[PDB]
């Protein structure tokens, strides 16, 4: 699997942000697509996550209301909007799969990476 | 951010071994894991380690890991000069969602 | 009569969206349509042959909701190969578990039947089309299902492999039934892949049976129907089609 | 037998008690006819015949 | 299939011996529909159709 | 599981001895009540043991003939009878519940105790 | 009292490793296992090692055992002055019965 | 299972060598029977191998042309035929049955040895 | 002959520990084990490791073996003057049969 994102220049003012991030050829058909953001000079922070075949896409209740995963049948584009943007949403935003392993305290882990839109918001 | 991380000090050495040391009460120590995602510069973070002892496809034997209690503890056995990235832990959180708890990440 | 459109009547039984409407409907005679397709998620019965037949003969879909004790695991499971109202969703009557905090623990739920009548209940077995599936949803590798009556016993293992498939989805269903007669009670254990019930159907005894045929149907009266139409039965004998129904 | 094989696992798992009693017994018959043999493998839970 | 599963367990053990031979053979049949398709996944033990 | 075992102050003579050690609420059918004495003075030493649900109580060899175990349905109580009581059977009776484990080699062990009968023997 | 137990001596030393060492010949070395029952004084045992390394629902890290050939012995890794107590091991015997081999107990 | 091979004086001139290695009562069918020789001098060396009930014997390919395994039902011999001779074929020859282990990267040993028949070639 | 086998040295010491070490490239290094045969002078040879770990019926603790990589080495233990005698290692082979590659063996 490959995960193409890209694009995202700019939205200044209001809500404006919308990336696709299509994944390439995943087999398994209950995966993951779990977008995760890096604000410039501090860590990671979990900010999403769906399964497109499954339902009801997940959030860390700390965006709760201000984003919106979807995604698509022919293509597989996994959408997010974001809502009321502010200067704290300056960051680079990736879209990660997440796989498996067989132990006591499962915990799924980050597998293949994208690559990160640019979102900025400035005057 | 929740999880409790080395701020910003790994304390490069030379070739020794260096460890990085992350914890937290309950809900991360109710038996749930840690994982290691290295992060080069600039590009998207590689994973070394899941299931606080296991090694992906394409990561050498100088990266190991072990939850110890109601802590963990990545261990970089050896060492060498193009290695200095970021490492970042995942756990799990029971604050009714508290997926994907990352901190802040050590360097270098 | 109850023309059955779009639906089978196992579909109808379970409940895919598209077939919401035949819900608590009663009928004489079931109409089934050579057209119907089903548009939930794909599925198979183990004799199939014999669950078709006896929810036929009872005649009537009548469904009361049951609150068995399910804590510890997520509910309300839904899937993106059975959208009812552009959301995802699943089978109206079947309650699709899975893990909640990656942990999925044993289930031991009981249910008595206090009441007088037989109780037909209709729960499934999940086979995941991966290994790495199987994780996902219930995070636990391995698995088996066991539902027991006092007179009866049905152990069934999921099977993890990948089927052709069919509308995008390699993992199957399967649907299984179980009768529970008054005094009796019913008890599911399980580590895994269970489909859980809503509740029950009443089961009844009378009249009622199911014909596939492609005729319309008519406003008027005349005691025996099959495919071909209504036939008068003035005459002692008919030369139309072998498969009648009444009189 | 020479003509049949009947493998059986038994499944462990708490029934409804029946008399106080959560387990069960499955009852099988195999028939041998003249000159074959009847041949039981068992690692547990065989209630043999005498 | 579309249409059908077959999932067999095979069953280790010795059985009396026919012509000097402990093991045996099951064999299955599948019907394939036109517009269907086939999959066999097997993890050892299959005596493969030509 | 706990296990109420209680009484038996003297029994001088002859062959009076009786304890009960009514178990509550033990899950698995199949269990095990297994009768053990400690003399003032000395260590263990296995004495009897029985299977309330299977048959034939079971026995140490050194006291075959002067001891009885037997069971109830009703109440679960574990009724253990001695015979030709003598001086040397002033000792505290305990009865133990044993637990399982799966491994090569197996011995079932003595999970849950009860509290200890005082029977002695004086003129 | 078939077992070989150390008989009335565990030499309690300060916070260093006690062990005590039982032992005995077939009948108990083909192949069957030992545990460890330590006894407050008065109050019925408490179950310490069950299949000479396992350690039951709340016992600490101090306790440890193990059968090496034809001899098992407990060790006490660790050591407090609140754990002065007996300590029987239970074995097998097929003197065809022999079921609860026990022994006569250390001492502290 | 014991394994008797016997016999092989000598073969001077041309291609006379057959031995026999009559496998005593091997429980399990699918067994085998792999040749190998030890020159005088020097260490093992692979050379032949069978599966008495499945089929075609295989070889070393330094061999191929110049052996041929076979077996028999009623007894259980093994015989094994060398063609054209020459003074590179004196050694001592082997019959070994092979035995298995359950993991990763399998490969059967050679458990079972027979005893050794002493070929030799001179004028 | 294919295997790399110490030529015809094991450099017989006192009763320390001797270590014979083979190694060749893929074909052996493609996830094959290696054996252990040793050879009593003039009767046939007899079986001491399988799986590279295993010891078959009927072998002491003295012997034990390993395979690291792209090499394995036998390594004796202990030692006693009754067993000198060859040794021999199996493996297999990738060359479309390559079965038995036996090697040259190691001596005393």
């Amino acid at each position: 699997v490959q995960l193409v994102q890209s694009g995202a220049e700019v939205k200044k003012p209001g809500s404006s942000v919308k990336v696709s991030c299509k994944a390439s050829g995943v087999t398994f058909t209950y995966y993951t697509i779990s977008w995760v953001r890096q604000a410039p000079g501090q860590g990671l922070e979990w900010m999403g996550g769906i399964m497109p075949m499954f339902g009801t896409p997940n959030y860390a209740q700390k965006f709760q209301g201000r984003v919106t995963i979807t995604a698509d049948e022919p293509t597989s584009t996994i959408y997010m909007m974001l809502s009321s943007l502010r200067s704290e949403d300056t960051a680079v935003y990736y879209c990660a799969s997440l796989g498996n392993y067989e132990s006591g305290g499962y915990h799924p882990y980050f597998e293949y990476w994208g690559h990160g839109t640019l979102v900025t918001v400035s005057s | 951010s929740v999880l409790t991380q080395p701020p910003s000090v790994s304390g490069a050495p030379g070739q020794r071994v260096t460890i990085s040391c992350t914890g937290s009460s309950s809900n991360i120590g109710a038996g749930y894991d840690v994982h290691w995602y290295q992060q080069l510069p600039g590009t998207a973070p590689r994973l070394l380690i899941y299931g606080n002892s296991n090694r992906p496809s394409g990561v050498p034997d100088r990266f190991s890991g072990s939850r110890s209690g109601t802590s963990a503890s990545l261990a970089i056995t050896g060492l060498q000069a193009e290695d200095e990235a970021d490492y970042y832990c995942q756990s799990y959180d029971n604050s009714l969602s508290g997926s994907g708890v990352f901190g802040g990440g050590t360097k270098l | 009569i109850l023309d059955g459109e779009n639906c089978t009547l196992i579909d109808a039984l379970l409940g895919d969206p598209q077939c919401d409407g035949f819900q608590n409907k009663k009928w004489d005679l079931f109409v089934e349509r050579s057209k119907a397709y089903s548009n939930c998620y794909p599925y198979d019965v183990p004799d199939y042959a014999s669950l078709r037949s006896l929810v036929a003969s009872s005649g009537t879909l009548e469904f009361n909701n049951e609150s068995f004790n399910w804590t510890g695991v997520t509910q309300n499971g839904t899937s993106s190969a059975c959208i009812r109202r552009s959301n995802n969703s699943f089978f109206s009557r079947l309650n699709w578990l899975t893990h909640l905090n990656f942990k999925y623990p044993a289930l031991n739920v009981t249910m008595p039947n206090n009441e007088q009548f037989d109780k037909l209940y209709i729960w499934g077995v999940h086979h995941p089309g991966t290994d790495k599936d199987q994780i996902f949803l219930y995070a636990q590798a391995s698995g088996r299902i066991t539902v027991s009556t006092k007179r009866s016993q049905q152990a069934v293992i999921p099977n993890i492999g990948s089927r052709p498939r069919v509308r995008n989805i390699p993992s199957r269903i399967s649907i299984y039934w179980t009768i529970v007669k008054p005094g009796d009670i019913l008890l599911i254990n399980s580590t895994g892949n269970l489909i859980a019930p809503r509740g029950y159907f009443k089961i009844r005894s009378g009249k009622s049976s199911i014909m596939r045929s492609d005729a319309p149907i008519g406003k008027c009266n005349s005691e025996c129907i099959t495919p071909n139409g209504s036939i008068p039965n003035d005459k002692p004998f008919q030369n139309v089609n072998r498969i009648t129904y009444g009189a």
